[PDB]
RNA sequence: GCCGUGCUAAGCGGGGAGGUAGCGGUGCCCUGUACCUGCAAUCCGCUCUAGCAGGGCCGAAUCCCUUCUCGAGGUUCGUUUACUUUAAG
RNA sequence: GUGGAAAAGGAUGUGGAGUUGCUUAGACAACCAGGAUGUUGGCUUAGAAGCAGCCACCAUUUAAAGAGUGCGUAAUAGCU
């Protein structure tokens, strides 16, 4: 449930994604990070689930280190009108991943515990997934 | 061969020991004046029996010394020590008396030396934290 | 950490004979056990000493190596000296004995089970329970007995029916 | 790799002041065996005997090749060693000759060992 | 058996077999019997 | 101890397919002439083996142990009837 | 029968390119031996002693025994 408190505007549009991340391409907070390699929209849910799957399976830490924030609102239409009218109402926020994206960040777990933390969490999104280690 | 901690208390009902002085080929109550008087000699403690059936059908019982601890209890003035390991510490046994709870089991115990038996008592009071001075 | 380039010898008095390219025959004190392989194997008898040759060096190839010198060794020391395998069977009620040159099983049917040895592999009974299955080749003795336990498989609540000479089996509480 | 070098140089100075050993072999190493032969030779003698086992041909070679050559018999197998500054035996030799005839396993029935020269009948 | 398209060890004591196309696992607890597809 | 005055309690059935190296019990047979409600079997009270709450007991032991019994069931054999079901002849 | 229809996920399928400990002072397996003592770890079960858990992480000569990974009504067995 990650929220911004004010947009300036509530519609806006789907937006086209190509090419890699401009920024986050290298763990750098944590120690261990993980990374997106296939580009896909990632919703509210989908952050809480995973910060609940580490934190739930770590039981302790430093900290969870979400890397990224839904800022984009996505529109839907009432069920079964007829198409156009109007674009829709606001249904949820969602976070926009490009490839070579860092999505979570970990620091103060060994080694095996984070290798399973992150793989459990990372079945949970939809998006292709790599482990990463700070150089 | 088959080991029975037998106390001072009482050795002859069957409720507590039964089929295993039952089993054994070797009359229960027929041993039971031998075992009354190896054992009124250290009356007041839990003697362990070690029962051996020979080859020849030929019935052995070894008395040896009791377990650690036994005094223990009786140097806190509590029966039953602390449950919780190393911070509920209430025994304080001055080393004179670990020297002489050592001394009491130079024969039984398999150690080397008397540093090997303080190691050993230790290492058994260290599970309910029990001082040594 | 290797088998397939292991020696095998001829231990006494077994005679071995190649009659045709890759066919086999092994004569013993017993009997006579002939076998055939495909030709990319090669086989050399040497007086008391048996040797494998394969052509190359690659994924079943190395299986097949492995495999012809273990089945050629096992089927020499089982025409050596025979092969037994033991089926206890435990029951309050249940038989098995000899009928002429045929088994007959009597475990919780209201007809008996009939087994009968084609293949000159005996079966004798020491005991009413206790039963033992004697031959020459480890494949046959391993059908013929596994065709017996296949009469009735051993049950996991109490043990009972057919069962080998000292297997495990699992034990699962009834209540 | 080279600790291995260490243990084999203080086996050698260990081996170079040894004037005595027992041929023991390290099969059939039942407890209440091991125990008695180690509390009975405590009250023969000291604990300046060993109960070092390993007996691969690195090790007995190079034991042999300083001195006593004669370790080509025990050099299969497992042959623990006992080192013997203190005294001369002889007593001892006959307590290990009687209670491994005397049941008590047996010791290969006097295999030898070169204290200065033996390789026949220790006593 | 347990049809699932996922298959992996639960317990230590199983390993998987190559058999006939389809990657079973074999234990000896029979609970742990399993086969893709 | 002749006994009398104010009062009691251990205790008021077991055996034999039973359950824990564990007693009681809601099949079964017995003497019963010894009391009643609940819990208690793909189970409950429960551990010197007494099943757990109260009361009907003059009230102490003839009812706590000892030849004081055969007998009412659990048995390798029953070649001694004979029935009944599958088959070597 | 890929070619000649399709995903998250799963795998000792297989061909290439690397990295890393053992690597003949004898490795990984196989077989033969070893598996104890304080100590039956407490304390609720007069049953638990690995059969539930407040719980330690000792020392012996061991480079072998951890107060323990396993048939086991609860220990006691060919057993790992």
């Amino acid at each position: 449930m990650l929220l911004p408190k004010r947009v300036k505007y509530r519609r806006e549009h789907r937006g086209k994604m190509r090419g890699r991340a401009k920024g986050g391409t290298e763990v750098h907070f944590g120690e261990f990070g993980i990374q997106a390699l296939e580009a896909s929209w990632i919703t509210n849910r989908q952050i809480e689930a995973a910060r609940i799957a580490m934190t739930r399976y770590m039981k302790r830490g430093g900290k969870v280190w979400i890397k990224i924030f839904p800022s984009k609102p996505y529109t839907a239409k009432p069920l079964e009108v007829r198409m156009g009218s109007g674009k829709g109402a606001p249904e949820g926020w969602v976070a926009v991943v490009k490839p070579g994206k860092v999505l979570f960040e970990i620091s103060g777990v060994s080694e095996e515990v984070a290798r399973e933390a992150l793989r459990l969490a990372s079945h949970k999104l939809p998006i292709k997934t790599k482990f990463v280690k700070r150089e | 061969v088959v080991k029975l901690q037998i106390p001072a208390g009482k050795a002859n009902p069957a409720p507590p020991v039964g089929p295993a002085l039952g089993q054994a080929g070797v009359n229960i109550m027929g041993f039971c004046k031998e075992f009354n008087a190896r054992t009124a000699d250290q009356a007041g403690l839990i003697i362990p029996v070690e029962i051996s059936v020979y080859e020849d059908r030929s019935f052995t019982f070894i008395t040896k010394t009791p377990p650690a601890a036994v005094l223990l209890k009786k140097a806190a003035g509590i029966e039953s020590g602390s449950g919780e390991p190393n911070r509920n510490k209430v025994a304080t046994v001055k080393r004179d008396k670990v020297r002489e709870i050592a001394e009491t089991k130079m024969p039984d115990l398999n150690a080397a030396d008397v540093e090997a038996a303080m190691r050993m008592v230790e290492g058994t009071a260290r599970s309910m934290g029990i001082v040594i001075e | 950490s290797r088998v397939g380039k292991k020696l095998l010898e001829i231990p006494s008095d077994v005679t071995v004979t190649l009659n045709d390219n890759n066919t086999v025959a092994v004569k013993g004190p017993k009997g006579e056990l002939t076998r055939t392989f495909h030709p990319d194997m090669e086989i050399k008898v040497e007086d008391n000493v048996l040797t494998v040759a394969r052509p190359s060096d690659q994924k079943e190839h190395r299986a097949l190596h492995g495999t012809t010198r273990s089945l050629l060794g096992n089927m020499v020391e089982g025409v050596s000296k025979g092969f037994e395998r033991g089926l206890e069977l435990v029951g309050v009620g249940y038989r098995a004995s000899k009928s002429g040159n045929k088994l007959v099983l009597n475990v919780g049917y209201s007809h008996p089970v009939e087994i009968v040895p084609e293949e000159g592999i005996e079966i004798e009974v020491p005991s009413q329970t206790k039963v033992v299955v004697k031959g020459t080749d480890k494949e046959r003795v391993g059908a013929i007995a596994a065709n017996i336990r296949a009469v009735r498989s051993p049950e996991p609540y109490k043990g009972k029916g057919i069962r080998y000479e000292g297997e495990v089996v699992r034990r699962k509480e009834g209540k | 790799a080279i600790e291995t070098k260490k243990v084999v140089v203080e086996e050698i100075a260990s081996k170079l002041k040894e004037s005595k050993s027992t041929i023991i072999v390290d099969y059939r190493g039942l407890n209440v065996s091991e125990v008695t032969e180690l509390r009975k030779q405590l009250r023969e003698a000291n604990v300046e005997f060993k109960v070092y086992k390993n007996t691969m041909t690195r090790r007995a070679v190079e034991q042999a090749e300083l001195n006593g050559l004669n370790d080509f018999l025990t050099g299969p197998n497992a042959i623990a060693f006992s080192t013997e500054d203190v005294v001369a035996p002889a007593k001892v030799l006959n307590d290990f000759a009687k209670n491994h005839e005397a049941l008590e396993i047996k010791a290969g029935v006097i295999e030898g060992k070169v204290s200065t020269v033996e390789e026949v009948k220790a006593l | 058996m347990k049809v699932r398209p996922s298959v992996k060890p639960i317990c230590e004591k199983c390993k998987v077999i190559r058999r006939k196309g389809k990657v079973m696992v074999i234990c000896e607890n029979p609970k742990h019997k399993q086969k893709q597809g």
